[PDB]
């Protein structure tokens, strides 16, 4: 009831995790490198604005 | 004085092995970190843990 409800199984609101878990190893001033979880990231923020413009 | 044992004697053919004792010797006390686990880094190279 308070800890794991099943409705919680399913998400709706994902959170992001703050950069130390997926740290930009910025080499130089004009490179960065973003880490792999940053591009799944903007991979799954890509494909959500393209669903919200897509049924609204 | 004389060994009481008699040592078996002669040449043989011995080759010099490539590694080296000063490649290998390595110690820390502190030094680099990883970025991500902020963990000791790996490898003699790399001034490791």
């Amino acid at each position: 009831e308070v800890f794991s409800r099943p409705e919680w199984m399913i998400l709706t609101c994902l959170p992001v995790p703050p950069p130390p878990v997926r740290p930009s190893i910025s080499f130089n001033e004009s490179q960065r490198g973003e880490d792999d979880l940053t591009f799944k990231l903007a991979d799954i923020l890509k494909a959500n604005i393209s669903l919200e413009t897509l049924e609204h | 004085k004389k060994l009481m044992a008699q040592i078996f004697f002669g040449p043989t053919y011995y080759q010099r092995l490539r590694h080296m004792v000063d490649d290998k010797i390595h110690a820390r006390a502190r030094g680099p970190m990883q970025v991500l686990t902020r963990q000791p880094v790996e490898g003699r190279s790399r001034d490791g843990g």
